[PDB]
């Protein structure tokens, strides 16, 4: 039907305040909720309604630090939550040491692209120590784990790699030649992007891997007209109603973002279904609670609400800032952050 | 040994045994965000399990400890590691720790921590006996489920296991022929095995496609496959392909089948061939079909290939 902003106001709000025991399960990953409902509002113009100078704190809180003999540079970022137990410090006293405490690529990744919308200036992080532990992670093949502690590794992480550095603006924190060989390698047989060579072609790594490029400036240097082509078709056979993550996979609100994301940065967007996109995303819209699901009749969550929102923006739904689709922010935090660099460049 | 919901669970801020640790609280200081509220009788297990952290501790107690840790939240990467750690440390079973994981990836087999807590006990026991039958068990509940696939192609990897797989992939055809995860299976094996370069496994496998489009032609898994062992010898250059796909032209066509056509007769205008003038138009014809009948959620794009080719080739 018709675009519930006020709700999905409402909605972001209930995100970043509480939740039952039910969502255990978010603990070691707060910070990316707080993203979702952050950079929901920013989406929604609606940032006002938080307390922006107290999550500045908490988001800082989850930085890791070095110590005071700068042993832990490998480790450095930022944590998802402080479920580890160190003492509460909005990155005021220096490192605190702990065998275990370390950073997390997603919470790096989300605990920056947070500070960024909420105003903040970045002057707190560490940026040597973060890109010391972010050039930690990357492997032989060029894709990143989360942790140094060990991990599944994959295209979300090149992405997150790739954001963490253009955000920091220095791409010192990876070996991009090495990044660009696993995007490349990770090419199908369908001429989809999968999660790393071998695999399903998959719109969610797809994405992942063409903004990393796109990030990094050389998608056109990375792939061929030939590829770009081929790749541009793998993308918009993914629209049935609703964009789905893979072939003959029913839809999901989220890929209507991914994909449709991907398509932008391709530059074909523009052909596109936008009333079935608009209908199947709005389909799902929870008119009782507000934000979206996957699916409709069906228990929205963060993600889904941002995501949608986000998919609807990439179409200048009315009441939505246009998102900035390779670097997953508004357009207005990107001009923001053009600014916070123009800076530095003194 | 203490089971959470025993009659007799005793919290472990009550139990003998641990007097002598000062359990750990967790704060978010003094605005929270996106908090959860946590029972009694979890935050005492996690108070503990920071207090063991804190302090490298590497005891059984604790390795028991993390069991009850997981049972409440196993997508704690943190409880994972140093459960692991334990493992090493305590030089425990690898074998009855290979059996405890088998339990819980069925109960959560989206979760990322437990896959990789599989990973990293083959790795170690260099033992994949168990692993290709544990997966076509979870494949027989998701037979889509990527963390499973992901699985099964490390392991036929890192011990060269290919010998059945194609097998494996030919029974899941025959289960659901639309299956974009058994498809991908199908290349990656054949892809580090035979390779396609040999012409007659090409046949074998053009072939093998095709009857499962006559099977199915409205298949997006089965062409995306065609054309892709297809897609780097040419396609203009398999003239008796182009000639069977305009025979199914009349009762197995899909957006699927008249697109592959625009892409052959693209390679051909693309390989100077004979009649680009002529082609091009037959092509054309496709492009708006696509756009006028068969395809038309792409609209758009098929007339934008429309342009594409004539700006290309005039
Ligand atoms: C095969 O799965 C994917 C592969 C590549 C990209 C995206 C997905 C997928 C899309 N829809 C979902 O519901 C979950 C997923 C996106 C959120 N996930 C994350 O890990 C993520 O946010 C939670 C993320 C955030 C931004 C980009 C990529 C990942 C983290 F990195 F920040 F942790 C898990 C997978
Ligand atoms: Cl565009
Ligand atoms: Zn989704």
């Amino acid at each position: 039907l018709d675009f519930l902003r006020d709700r999905h106001v409402r909605f972001f709000q209930r995100c970043l305040q509480v939740l039952p025991e039910r969502y255990s399960s978010l603990e070691t990953s707060r910070l990316t909720i707080a993203f979702f409902a952050l950079s929901g509002l920013d989406m929604l113009d609606s940032l006002d309604v938080v307390n922006k100078d107290d999550i500045i704190e908490w988001i800082y809180s989850l930085q890791v630090l070095p110590t005071e003999d700068r042993s832990n540079l490998d480790r450095c970022g930022f944590r998802g939550s402080s479920y580890l137990g160190i003492p509460f410090n909005p990155s005021k006293n220096p490192g605190t040491a702990h065998p275990y405490d370390s950073g997390h690529i997603a919470m790096t990744y989300t605990g920056l692209s947070c500070l960024i919308i909420l105003g903040d200036d970045l002057s707190r992080v560490d940026k040597e120590a973060c890109l010391a532990g972010l050039r930690a992670l990357q492997l032989e093949d060029g894709s990143f784990c989360a942790v140094p502690e060990g991990s599944e590794n994959d295209m979300r992480f090149v992405y997150c790699a790739s954001c963490i550095c253009y955000m920091l603006n220095n791409w010192s924190g990876m070996d991009m030649k090495k990044a660009i060989s696993y995007i490349r390698r990770s090419m199908s047989y369908d001429n989809g992007l999968a999660q790393g060579a071998g695999l399903e072609s998959h719109g969610g790594s797809t994405f992942c891997g063409i903004a990393s490029l796109c990030l990094m400036g050389k998608l056109e240097e990375v792939f061929s007209e030939k590829e770009l082509n081929r790749i541009k078709r793998w993308c918009i056979m993914r629209q049935q109603n609703g964009y789905h993550g893979r072939p003959n996979k029913p839809v999901d609100t989220c890929y209507s973002f991914w994909v449709g994301a991907t398509l932008k940065l391709l530059k074909i967007f523009q052909y596109t279904n936008f009333e079935k996109n608009r209908n199947y995303i709005l389909s799902t819209q929870d008119r009782l609670v507000g934000g979206f699901a996957k699916w409709p009749d069906s228990h929205p969550d963060a993600l889904h609400a941002y995501f949608g929102i986000c998919g609807l923006s990439l179409m200048e739904e009315s009441g939505i800032c246009k998102v900035h689709p390779a670097l997953n922010v508004s357009t207005r935090t990107s001009e923001r952050l053009r600014d916070l660099h123009q800076s530095w460049k003194t | 040994f203490l089971s959470l919901d025993s009659p007799t669970y005793v919290l472990y801020r009550d139990r003998a045994e641990w007097a002598d640790i000062d359990p750990v609280p967790q704060n978010d200081g003094p605005s929270p965000v996106v908090q959860i509220i946590y029972s009694e009788k979890f935050r005492d297990v996690y108070d503990y399990f920071r207090a063991v952290l804190q302090r490298d501790e590497r005891s059984e107690r604790a390795f028991k400890l993390t069991r009850d840790a997981i049972e409440l939240n196993a997508a704690n990467y943190t409880v994972w590691h140093f459960r692991r750690v334990l493992l090493r440390s305590l030089q425990k079973d690898l074998q009855e720790e290979m059996n405890y994981i088998i339990a819980i990836i069925e109960e959560q087999p989206k979760n990322y921590q437990v896959w990789h807590h599989r990973r990293v006990l083959v790795e170690w026991l260099k033992d994949p006996s168990q692993e290709l039958e544990f997966i076509a068990d979870i494949l027989n509940q998701d037979a889509k489920n990527y963390h499973a696939w992901q699985h099964r192609q490390w392991v036929i990897q890192e011990f060269r296991l290919w010998d059945n797989e194609l097998q494996y992939v030919d029974q899941l055809l025959k289960e659901d022929v639309r299956n974009n995860s058994v498809w991908n299976q199908r290349h990656f094996v054949i892809s580090n095995t035979t390779g396609y370069s040999d012409r007659a496994v090409l046949e074998r496998e053009v072939q093998y496609t095709l009857e499962m489009i006559k099977l199915v032609p409205h298949n997006e898994s089965a062409w995306n496959y065609l054309k892709g062992i297809l897609q780097d010898r040419g396609l203009s250059r398999y003239p008796n392909l182009l000639n069977q796909l305009l025979d199914l032209q009349p009762s197995h066509s899909s957006p699927y089948l008249i697109a592959f056509l625009v892409d052959i007769y693209e390679d051909m205008l693309e390989n100077q061939c004979d009649n680009k003038e002529d082609i091009l138009n037959k092509a054309l014809e496709l492009c708006e079909i696509l756009a006028k009948e068969k395809d038309t959620i792409r609209k758009e794009y098929w007339r934008y290939i429309g342009r594409s080719l004539q700006s290309k080739h005039s």
